RNA sequence: UCGAGAGGA
DNA sequence: GGAGTCCGTGGAAGCTATCAGCAGTGCTTATCGGTAGG
DNA sequence: CCTACCGATAAGCAGACGATCCTCTCGAACCACGGACTCC
């Protein structure tokens, strides 16, 4: 079934922040990527057995972090990197506000 | 006095037919059309082409004209909205998610 | 050459223990792992300090999971080498080609060529020696060696020294 | 469009109406900072009626013979009789009450008494009635002071922001006001004993009764607010029957309403339909 | 920047706990319970974790502390035991 | 998760920087060549050569491979390898951005047309902002289309003083398609007479440009020192994208069935490659320009074929080529349809019912969807006995299980397993069990249009396939049933599930915050029949107002 | 996954910096003015294998005495056998490089009893120089001035060839006997 | 799967 | 002793026949009266 | 009383957007050269 934006907007609406993520990832999409540090992109290269983790570009193995998000935003910023735009997802804050 | 009439306006199509919608909900979008510095629309141009991330922004309309833009411009979305934690697939800072809990050794001792 | 350095970790730990021992546990998983590791970052982590009043804050019970994310702020002993730095340590490991030094934690070889040219190799004698006159390099035998390129190589740094220099040699 | 312009629009920790980025919209929700589920259209009785029948009903008067209470409302209404200090209060209570109905009608300029307001005061004396079973016939256990300074010191009991500075006190003052207008309208030293018959043990459970309400009645923090009126706007305008009509008997002929004027009002829009200005 | 966090005096957030907060102390205390988390108040044959978790929150027995963001990025950590339950 | 354990740190994307791709670091980040333009066979024998597709990237038929790192299909997520462009060209959606640069900035020596020493400059560039900054330097760099060397007469005395380089005269530039061209003025009784000259400003004029543009150039004009540096607007290096963003599909066996961007990155080889030799052997020059702009158009339509108003790009059969704009683009496209909206499991959907003996919050689910849906219980010493007793009863005796997962991720699904009799279940297993009465759920009726539409709704499990519901709960939801079909979706955790029975139940949302009234009424037979009743006229004897009295739930037992 | 103390900020991908020297160019994480888990800049903390020695035997001394709380509700060679057993109770026989460092450091010990540590680091740390010179200095062996000058080439303009020769006699002094 | 068409509360 | 129909391989199509927007004023570029300073 | 310059209002002309969810069924893709093998 549809859990379109009519649908988002509701649990929005409510306050239920965890239903609609849980709508949005464990019930849909849900993928588990290795980001380097250093740059924000996807270019890490990672093993799960012989633990050569190393992102081609930067020789780090240590400063690279695995993240939950959709299957679908993973693509997006794939097809973002395929028109020359470099998303650089940063899990550090840098600007307060 | 242009807010004021706003309202004013706003209002009066509700009261045309079917009474009715309380204030606070007229006087808000009256009020965020408002407090920006004049008169804002609510159209691709006008509240689209604001203060905002762009991930926020590129969700309505100008997608990949704003992604673009994004990027030309170096812009670093705030990843503190409504939309951006959708796109990214974390609990967003919305009623329940707008506040941290941790678990205390000082109390968890205390209670046995 | 030994470095007290006040690093942290960050910790997920399960909601089943959250029991009064739980102060305890944590800095138990925290020693299990960082205790006896070695990180190019910092180097060898060799013993973890003041197991006693350890600030450990308070774990984020995390989005969808029960689990609780501490940061462990803590303090321990590094032994983090350089290129250059001159050390003297235990000779293990002897064959035609050169010789392993034992400096604490860390292995540094020495080649033919990276040790004097007025030496050599000595095949015929148990355990394997490298003589000169009165001096001699076996199973045993203490020698300083001057750090000439270090290895990082998984959690286990080795170096590539020299013994070929004034105020060098054995010990 | 309207959901997606309010989107990150939110209530607060600081009783602030801000969104993702930070921006004030509003210092307090919809200007009171009340969950709009919370609300009832009450009405103010100081604006409405004649000043013969509001001097008649409110104003207390110890230094008459025929304008003081009797003492079969009061339990010492005999000797509350003649008192300069005790009316100084009384002349201070219809003070301040004199004062509403003149900022009330600067306000309220159509006449209009039924206004949407928190706590249901018309029930909770009408609950105490049967709560404590209070006779018209045996007079209260209270007295003037007890009357007059318990209202005064509700008042204070009613946050809704926090704070310590001269702004958030002003801001707190601004918050209640008109509620704190119905308060004195409703809970007037005369009115009190002449039309509710209220005890002292009544009453004081009266004065926690509407605080425990009001304070229920605060707006919550994460409450989507922005995303809540976006669609409580955008959902009425679905079933807007009626487009460039009405009205019947004023103005004859066409005037932009329903969804075609609504279109005007989100698009900002500098086109005519109906510009029709009023003279006066 | 240098941690902001407001410190347990002066405080400008409502002593109440908000629903939200209600309805995540509950949620979560009954997903740990669910999870075979330790607890503190004596049962009462209880079969469902969130019947667990509402019981909890009657004898205050909840370790946990709120950490109530401001929009400026300060925050003040609220006790469970502090929170007061009208609602 | 996407299956298995790793040693890296998992942590909230608390921001997200925007910029461009460098062709330096697009050549280091790189792991294909992408020589052969060929899609499929090792060399037209059998699995995808080393030019496109799995050089040294994402996997393909049943293999795990991917550059040595194997993972498979399910874990794998591709990777980026790279395309030298013979000749470097320009961005479709920067091509404004390209073009107002070059109307800003001089060319020649590769600096600004107008400077600080200018009133109306200092009054532009007063403003720390961005794109709003560039508004003014681009209406104001339009005009005095000339460079400048001594200019200060009114600050300084008369003389004047040298500030700039070469005074060139800056040309006009206007759209001509992909390519823009200037306009040089001179004609002062000299050559040309009085028409001006035209001439044709190719990529490599363009980039050299902004090569010189100084750092300084970049912050006037809403540029950033390593994240968009104006060069980066021109490609020399392009990304190819993994099988993941442009999946073979596989038809059958001994087939292709390719995406329609791995024929499009073909179509750009195939432009490149004779480029690649047609400036490395003779060149005829007025000929490599005919073949240079169909590979600037080719890399153009990759990215946009909505596109410009004089192109459109087709592939035969007739119809046309879907770019990665179009892809991306909104309404159903990877942002509404995907990201911000998507299709969800644990959903049920049947023609609703209307029913007088269900409670307020009450939903009537048919046996067969309770059997179909299955919530997640984690084994404890408060179910043990009931999770058993569910397992046992199997996917078909209705209150029972379909699969249980292990202490390790193990599903066993008792429809098939040769243990479904048997299983001791441990602790800290999971049973995805069977929907049980009085679980709190959502029940959603579209279109949602406000708060309400969407609420938790107690489960009664009730034979014949159907939605049943109480009938004052028609109001919030607005319909009737007239055919109408609802959605469902049955929470997966204990919390989720604390955030609908303590947030969005049908009684917690019994008032209107839109109006301040209730948004549930009494309606139709339970209205019509409250008129008839409560009257003087109409009295109930002795037989009936027992029944009356003993059909109320929560009676005193008092007459 | 530890990576902490000194953190902030990677912009994009950077130079590497330089290679890890007897320069003072130590690595891009010990500077000589860092930061504490309290908030304060304290200088960077080196120790010589002697100093090392007795805060690692500090350490698991102090570790046992708490480990064993909650369980209720001098001379050469007999120092190597004594550490080998508190080791072992202390930690686990998975830590291998414990206990290999443990080997190495009280054979190679300049200094042995606390007693003289507190004049030595009193001694070294006051001269003015870089703490890493001090590790070395107290660690290392060194008779002549000029074979203190190019084992720790660090010093050569840092400090005088005659007042560095009056700090190794003391240490000579200083020494203890095995 | 894509595209076109068809139907529903 | 030469065919049979096969299918990879290259293949972009071309000269027709006719065109602000469910909105409104979208934003960029030519002609044009007048200011006052040398 | 002229001309080096500076703001005034018209005549062209340019690009991405329009209910939510749902369900069902039909039929794909063709002109010339170079030469491969199997199949008759
Ligand atoms: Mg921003
Ligand atoms: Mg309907
Ligand atoms: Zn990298
Ligand atoms: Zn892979
Ligand atoms: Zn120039």
């Amino acid at each position: 079934l549809r859990f379109g934006e009519m649908e988002r907007d509701c649990m929005i609406a409510h306050g239920a922040a965890s239903f609609l993520k849980e709508r949005l990832m464990e019930a849909s999409d849900a993928f588990r990527v290795h980001i380097c540090g250093i740059c924000g992109l996807m270019t890490v290269i990672a093993k799960l057995n012989h633990n050569q983790f190393e992102c081609k570009g930067c020789d780090n193995k240590i400063d690279i972090y695995q993240i939950h998000i959709p299957y679908a935003a993973k693509l997006l910023f794939q097809e973002l990197m395929a028109m020359n735009i470099t998303p650089r997802l940063y899990t550090d804050r840098s600007r307060d506000f | 006095a242009g807010r004021a009439a706003l309202y004013k306006e706003v209002y009066n199509v509700i009261a045309s037919d079917g009474s009715y919608v309380n204030y606070r909900h007229m006087a808000l979008l009256v009020d965020v059309m408002t407090t920006q510095g004049g008169l804002t629309s609510v159209t691709r141009h006008g509240f689209n082409r604001s203060n905002t991330g762009a991930l926020m922004r590129c969700s309505f309309e100008e997608t990949v004209e704003i992604l673009f833009e994004a990027g030309a411009s170096a812009e670093l979305d705030d990843c503190r909205g409504v939309s951006e934690n959708v796109i990214l697939g974390q609990m967003a800072p919305i009623g329940t998610g707008a506040f941290d809990v941790m678990i205390d050794e000082e109390s968890l001792v205390k209670y046995m | 050459m030994f470095f007290i350095k006040d690093l942290s970790l960050n910790i997920t730990l399960h909601p089943s223990f959250f029991g009064p021992r739980m102060k305890q546990y944590l800095k138990t998983k925290l020693l299990e792992e960082v205790e006896g590791s070695c990180t190019g970052k910092f180097g060898y982590i060799l013993c973890v300090l003041d197991y006693d009043n350890i600030d450990i804050q308070r774990g984020r019970i995390l989005p969808t999971d029960g689990s609780a994310e501490f940061n462990v702020k803590y303090r321990a002993v590094v032994f983090k080498p350089f290129k250059g730095e001159v050390v003297d340590g235990t000779v293990v490991s002897c064959s035609q080609h050169g010789f392993e030094v034992q400096v604490g934690p860390m292995k540094v070889f020495v080649t033919k060529h990276l040790m004097p040219q007025d030496l050599t190799f000595n095949a015929g004698s148990n355990p394997p020696s490298y003589q000169s006159s009165e001096d001699v390099i076996t199973i045993k035998s203490r020698i300083r060696v001057k750090i000439e390129g270090c290895i990082s190589q998984v959690s286990s740094i080795h170096a590539i020294g020299s013994i070929k220099e004034d105020y060098l040699g054995a010990i | 469009r309207l959901v997606k312009a309010l989107e990150d629009i939110m209530v607060h920790y600081d009783n602030t109406t801000r969104n993702s980025l930070g921006n004030v919209i509003q210092f307090i929700y919809g200007e009171d900072g009340m969950d709009a589920a919370h609300i009832e259209k009450q009405s103010l009785d100081t604006i409405g009626g004649s000043d013969a029948a509001f001097e008649k009903r409110y104003r207390v008067d110890l230094l008459n013979t025929d304008h003081t209470l009797d003492p079969s409302l009061l339990e010492s209404g005999s000797e509350i009789l003649g008192d300069l200090k005790l009316q100084v209060l009384l002349d201070e209570e219809y003070k301040q009450l004199v004062k509403d109905r003149k900022f009330l009608r600067e306000v309220f300029v159509d006449g209009e008494a039924n206004w949407p307001l928190p706590v249901n005061i018309r029930r909770i004396i009408q609950n105490a009635q049967q709560t404590f079973h209070i006779d018209h016939t045996k007079p209260s256990d209270l007295t003037i002071k007890d009357i007059v300074l318990g209202v005064k010191d509700l008042q204070e009991n009613l946050l809704v922001l926090r704070g310590k500075n001269e702004i958030i006190q002003n801001a707190q003052r601004d918050a209640v006001t008109l509620f704190c207008c119905l308060l004195r309208s409703r809970l007037a030293t005369r009115r009190v004993l002449q039309e509710y018959r209220l005890t002292k043990q009544a009453f004081d459970w009266v004065l926690s009764n509407i605080e425990a309400q009001f304070l229920r009645s605060v707006v919550h923090p994460g409450e989507m607010v922005g995303v809540l009126a976006a669609q409580s706007i955008g959902e009425p305008a679905t079933q807007m029957t009626l487009n460039t009509f009405h009205f019947a008997g004023v103005a004859s002929k066409k005037v932009t309403s329903g969804v075609p004027r609504l279109k005007e009002i989100l698009n900002v829009a500098k086109n005519m339909k109906t510009p029709s200005l009023t003279v006066y | 920047l240098k941690e902001k966090a407001i410190p347990k005096d002066q405080r400008a957030t409502t002593p109440y706990m908000t629903k939200y907060e209600r309805a995540r102390i509950l949620g979560t205390r009954a997903l740990q319970i669910s999870m075979n988390a330790p607890v503190f108040v004596d049962l009462e044959g209880e079969t469902d974790p969130l019947r667990i978790a509402m019981k909890e929150l009657a004898e205050k027995k909840i370790p946990l502390v709120i950490r109530r963001y401001l929009p400026d990025g300060s925050f003040e950590d609220w006790s469970v035991e502090e929170l007061i339950v009208d609602l | 998760v996407g299956q298995q354990y790793s040693s890296a740190p998992l942590r909230t994307v608390k921001e997200v920087q925007f910029g461009l791709f460098s062709p330096e670091e697009v050549r280091a980040i790189s792991v294909a060549k992408i020589r052969f333009p060929e899609t499929m066979d090792e060399t037209q024998t059998r699995a995808k050569i080393g030019g496109l597709n799995d050089p040294r990237l994402g996997s393909i038929d049943r293999n795990l491979k991917c550059q040595t790192c194997q993972e498979g299909m399910n874990e794998c997520p591709g990777h980026f390898g790279h395309i030298d462009l013979a000749k470097p060209v320009f961005h479709v959606g920067f091509i404004a951005k390209i073009k107002k640069v070059c109307e800003c900035v001089c060319m020649h020596c590769g600096k600004l047309l107008l400077d600080e020493h200018n009133e109306l400059m200092r009054q532009a560039l007063a403003i720390k902002d961005s794109k709003k900054r560039f508004a003014a330097i681009w209406t104001l760099c339009k005009t005095k289309m000339v460079c400048e060397t001594d200019v200060p007469s009114e600050d300084d005395p008369t003389q004047l003083v040298s500030r700039g380089g070469c005074g060139n005269t800056q040309p006009t530039i206007r759209k001509d398609g992909l390519k823009l061209v200037g306009s040089w003025k001179k004609d002062r009784a000299t050559g040309d007479a009085d028409e001006p000259e035209l001439r044709v400003l190719s990529t490599e004029e363009i980039l050299n440009i902004f090569k010189h543009i100084s750092v300084k150039d970049f912050t006037s004009l809403g540029f950033n020192e390593v994240f968009s540096r104006p060069e980066w607007m021109i490609l020399t290096c392009l990304p190819v994208p993994p099988p993941p963003v442009r999946p073979s599909i596989s038809f059958n066996e001994s087939q292709r069935g390719e995406d329609d961007l791995t024929f499009k990155l073909a179509d750009i080889l195939k432009a490149n490659i004779s480029l690649e030799t047609l400036e490395h052997n003779g060149a005829p020059h007025h000929a490599i320009e005919e073949a240079e702009s169909l590979l600037q158009f080719h890399v153009a339509t990759y990215m946009d074929n909505d596109i410009a108003g004089q192109p459109q790009a087709l592939q035969k059969s007739g119809r046309p080529v879907k770019s990665i704009r179009a892809r991306l683009k909104g309404k159903e496209g990877r942002i509404r349809g995907n990201l911000m909206g998507k299709r969800v499991d644990f959903s049920a959907r049947t023609v609703i019912s209307g029913d007088p003996n269900l409670e307020l919050d009450q939903v009537g689910v048919p046996k067969s969807i309770a059997k179909t849906l299955t919530y997640p219980e984690v084994v404890t010493p408060y179910n043990i006995d009931r999770l058993t007793q569910l397992v046992r009863n199997g996917p078909n005796e209705h209150p029972g299980a379909k699969y249980v997962i292990r202490d390790s991720g193990d599903r066993i699904d008792l429809r098939y397993s040769k243990r479904a009799g048997d299983i001791q279940l441990q602790y800290g297993w999971k049973v995805e069990r069977h929907i049980m009465d009085n679980d709190p759920v959502l029940f959603n009726r579209q279109p949602s249009l406000h708060k309400m539409s969407m609420m938790a709704h107690r489960v009664k499990v009730i034979p014949y396939s159907t939605f049943r519901l109480n009938l004052s709960v028609t109001s919030p939801y607005n319909a009737d049933f007239d055919g109408d079909e609802m959605n469902l979706h049955v929470p997966q955790s204990e919390e989720t599930r604390a955030e609908l029975s303590q947030l969005c139940a049908v009684p917690l949302q019994i008032v209107s915050p839109q109006s301040n009234k209730p948004c549930m009424g009494i309606v139709q037979d339970t209205l019509c029949g409250i008129r008839k009743l409560t009257l003087r006229d109409t009295f109930i004897e002795l037989d009936q107002v027992l029944n009356m009295l003993y059909w109320v739930p929560d009676w005193d037992g008092v007459i | 996954s530890t990576s902490t103390f000194q953190t902030r900020r990677r912009r994009l991908k950077k130079v590497e910096e330089e290679e890890n020297a007897a320069t003072l160019q130590l690595g891009q994480e010990f500077q000589l003015k860092q930061i504490n888990h309290q908030g304060e800049e304290e200088e960077l903390i080196a120790l010589n294998l002697s100093e090392a020695r007795l805060v690692i035997k500090e350490a698991l001394v102090e570790r046992r005495r708490a480990f064993k709380r909650s369980q209720k509700k001098e001379t050469r060679e007999k120092e190597l056998e004594s550490i080998d057993v508190l080791l072992e109770q202390t930690t686990g026989g998975n830590n291998k490089d414990l206990k290999n460092t443990m080997q190495y450091l009280t054979n190679f010990s300049r200094f042995r009893d606390q007693e003289t540590v507190g004049a030595v680091i009193q001694l070294l740390k006051s001269t003015g120089l870089h703490p890493f010179e001090v590790a070395q200095l107290g660690s290392l062996a060194c008779d002549t001035a000029d074979e203190a000058k190019t084992l720790i080439p660090s010093l050569n303009n840092k400090i005088s060839d005659d007042e560095l020769e009056r700090i190794l006699k003391e240490l000579s002094n200083l020494e203890t006997l095995y």
